[PDB]
């Protein structure tokens, strides 16, 4: 339920010599901070409204840690070239996800730490925060290194300690934004294709967050083994939108129902085709 | 397996000159260090290279600059040498665990090379008494008058280097504490079963290598230029 | 490498004659570096903003490309993505019904 | 506050 | 940072304890122990975060809830004499600052047996040299005289202590150093 994440990305680029580091931090699936090297004056910016209050002694704090990460990836990126015998001066990507999950009780539930290289998985910190999982043979090099160097301890001390301690604080303020939501505004549309056949598309606009569900049905019976559904798309206004469709014989429109399920809704939205 | 080495182990140079100390690992550790420690204090960090052209200051950056063009190497530069920059320098490397230090380079920055001297050396035969009192015989070497303390004293029996039953002074003592540039002295003992020294076939040689000046070192003085050399002193066994 | 799943659409229902926003939502693509273009009748639309780079739990990247437009029963808009994983630009034409 | 990776690189 | 006692006495066999008070610890920071024998450069001994690590050589014991720690050195030998440093190294930082640690001296054993012998150089000349030997555990050594600190040598066969002295003056012999002071007074001319 209550989780904090940090997605990091370092991307090598042709001739540029220096990679582009981008650190994005999430709180309950909601971005609240972001760092980017390319920026005019590279540093952490508050991506959320409730972060504006944080003192400068915190922004000069993070950016200094970000600058530190940036170099770590820079070095780690050169090491990989060796492992895979990739040549220098080229585009390669190294990503990292890390954060902590909390249960109903605001004690730590699970810790997260995993690296990826070139899209693929590389090495990950297991659920016990003691051992490592190595994807390909190269990662077994990194693991052996991190084993004999006692790397796990450092990450566990964070996930459990500092990580959690700060998520609480981010929830002492976030619990005034990540609670309010916008509701869907569904409406079926009628489109004709092929002789004696029409597609009925059930739209749903203006909802937040993106998590939602659309259902078609025949005479009341659940239908999904035949429907066409498109992934949730961002409206671009802070809200999202989605729709599903069905192909049905002409003159049989009113037979179908379209129920819409969303968080910020008191009760499912049953819809039908109008004149 | 885990060795770190530094060339010019000993080095003397005149004030104002360009000093260049080197250090290699041949294990391609990402990060390397330059430390110095004077007989007085302890280790202070000069520079730390995280990787090639990534170098950061440290504690005593003033007076030094560094160059990391390969992981394996890491050179320390003194543009204008200074008298007080006459410390001992340690190079190091790490991959994430602990740091792996080198052997140390002894750099003496002299204001005037006329203070430099090779060591006069002599061996002393065992006391007739000790051989009948404790049944053993102790030889004593004495490296006298030399500067600076760039000396390594060794024992050689019949041609073989011997660390068995050998003891050498840790700190060379000053023959005149008052003077600021006090000239040095050193000693070492070699204890051997009395029966052994009673044979005039054995060869006892006390060797002490000096690390002084070299080629490019210009020298005007009338006394032979005090360059790196191996002053020695010998002594044959006595059955008398 | 993963081929970019493209989806062209509008923010508000297409009212041909009334202002709106055309969106180009690219997802499930890798590597990050991607070239996206907005088109009208076969020409590059200028002034086209883009969402800041960000990826999901499966390492795949996603980004939104939007620009102001006004739909007509003649103006056929489209989105064109050039990515490392494709032989050449992927053109996806607009469809008001979808 | 974000994570500050372990000194040991990849 | 850390803090350690300047000195620390010990003897050939005794198991040594080396304190290291270190409150105000980030918990994100480890604790390392380096040993630096005179002449040589610092070399690694052991480290730990919590619990109680250990090596083939020494035992590291971190106090409960940090704030302090202790290094244990089992049946120590002479070669285990040096200056042991206790540094705090952040898990995300390669920098570690050395203090001056703890100078550990390790006294051997074997019964003393003062003697003091006089020797001449093989090139039989005028220069003479006095040799003070076997003054186990007795610091002193209090003009133009030259006296070196006690040098402990471990004869591989059968212990053994010694020190050298001279004064250039080819005339005299043990004239100053050793003068109605310590020792049985009965030397050997």
């Amino acid at each position: 339920p209550h989780s904090m994440r940090y997605f990091e990305t370092a991307v090598s680029r042709p001739g540029l010599e220096e990679p582009r580091y981008i650190s994005v931090g999430y709180v309950d699936n909601k971005e609240f901070v972001r760092f980017d090297s390319d920026a005019e004056n590279p540093r952490y910016e508050p991506r959320a409204p409730w972060m504006e209050q944080e003192g400068p002694e915190y922004w000069e704090r993070e950016t200094q840690k970000a600058k530190g990460q940036e170099q770590w990836f820079r070095v780690s990126l050169r090491n990989l070239l060796g492992y895979y015998n990739q040549s220098a001066g080229g585009s390669h990507t190294l990503q990292q996800m890390s954060g902590c999950d909390l249960g109903s009780d605001w004690r730590l539930l699970r810790g997260y730490l995993q690296f990826a290289y070139e899209g693929r998985d590389y090495i990950a910190l297991n659920e016990d925060l003691k051992t490592w999982t190595a994807a390909d043979m190269a990662a077994q090099i990194t693991r052996r290194k991190w084993e004999q160097s006692g790397a796990a301890e450092h990450y566990k001390a964070y996930l459990e300690g500092e990580c959690v301690e700060w998520l609480h604080r981010y929830l002492k303020n976030g619990n005034a934004t990540l609670l309010r939501t916008d509701s869907p505004k569904a409406h079926v549309t009628h489109h004709p294709r092929s002789k004696g056949e029409v597609t009925l598309r059930c739209w749903a606009l203006g909802f937040y967050p993106a998590d939602i569900t659309l259902t078609w049905q025949l005479n009341g019976e659940e239908l999904t083994q035949d429907m066409e559904l498109v992934e949730t798309r961002p409206a671009g206004d802070g809200t999202f939108q989605k729709w599903a469709s069905v192909v049905v014989p002409l003159g049989k429109e009113q037979n179908y129902t379209c129920r819409v399920y969303h968080e910020g809704l008191p009760e499912p939205l049953t819809l039908r085709w109008e004149p | 397996d885990m060795k770190v080495t530094q060339m010019p182990r000993y080095l003397i140079k005149r004030m104002g000159e360009n000093v260049l100390l080197e250090c290699g690992q041949d294990m391609s550790h990402e990060t390397m260090y330059w430390y110095r420690q004077d007989p007085g204090l302890g280790l202070q960090l000069i520079y730390i290279s995280y990787d090639v052209d990534s170098n950061s200051e440290g504690d005593i950056p003033k007076g030094y600059r560094v160059s990391r063009k390969k992981r394996e190497h890491f050179s320390l530069i003194l543009d204008s040498a200074k008298t007080n920059q006459t410390s001992v320098y340690f190079c190091a490397s790490s991959f994430g665990r602990e740091q792996y230090f080198g052997p140390g380079t002894r750099l003496t920055v002299l204001e005037d090379l006329k203070n430099v001297f090779p060591p006069e050396v002599a061996v002393f035969e065992p006391s007739e008494a000790e051989i009948s009192h404790t049944q053993k015989a102790t030889l004593v070497c004495l490296a006298t008058g030399f500067y600076p303390d760039h000396v390594e004293l060794s024992w050689w029996v019949n041609g073989k280097e011997v660390h068995s039953g050998v003891c050498t002074d840790p700190q060379p003592l000053k023959e005149q504490p008052a003077l600021n540039d006090s000239r040095y002295a050193l000693s070492s003992r070699l204890r051997v079963s009395a029966t052994f020294w009673q044979n005039p076939r054995n060869h006892f040689r006390c060797q002490v290598q000096f690390y002084g000046l070299s080629e490019n070192d210009e020298w005007t003085q009338d006394r032979a230029k005090p360059v790196t050399q191996i002053v020695s002193a010998e002594a044959w066994g006595r059955a008398d | 490498q993963k081929t970019p799943q493209i989806q062209v659409y509008s923010r508000h229902p297409p009212e041909n004659g009334k202002p709106n926003i055309l969106n180009c939502y690219v997802t499930q693509f890798h590597p990050p570096h991607i070239e996206i273009q907005m088109l009208k009748n076969g020409k590059k639309i200028p002034k086209v903003e883009m969402s800041d780079m960000s990826f999901s739990k499966d390492w795949s990247f996603y980004i939104l490309a939007h620009t102001e437009f006004t739909p007509t029963e003649t103006d056929t808009y489209a989105c064109r993505v050039k990515h490392d994983s494709m032989a050449e630009p992927k053109t996806v034409y607009w469809d008001r019904d979808m | 506050s974000s994570l500050e990776n372990f000194r040991a690189y990849v | 940072k850390t803090t350690q006692p300047d000195s620390m006495e010990s003897t050939e066999g005794e198991t040594v304890h080396l304190p290291c008070s270190h409150a105000t610890i980030s918990g994100n920071e480890y604790i390392y122990w380096y040993r630096q024998v005179p002449l040589q450069g610092p070399e690694y001994v052991t480290h730990g975060l919590q619990q109680n690590t250990t090596n083939s050589m020494a035992f590291l014991a971190i106090a409960s809830d940090r704030k302090s720690s202790t290094l244990i050195l089992p049946h120590v030998s002479l070669r285990d004499a040096a200056v042991y440093h206790c540094i705090l190294s952040g898990g995300s930082n390669y920098k570690l600052t050395f203090g001056k640690g703890t100078l550990l001296t390790v006294t051997p054993i074997q019964n003393p047996d003062p003697a003091v012998y006089q020797l001449r150089d093989s090139k039989s000349s005028d220069k003479s040299v006095c040799l003070f030997t076997d003054f186990d555990s007795q610091t002193n050594v209090s003009s133009d005289v030259y006296i070196t600190d006690k040098c402990v040598l471990d004869m591989r066969s059968m212990k053994s202590n010694s020190a050298v002295a001279w004064s250039n003056k080819s005339d005299f012999a043990c004239a100053n150093a050793f003068n109605n002071s310590i020792i049985p007074e009965d030397t050997f001319f």
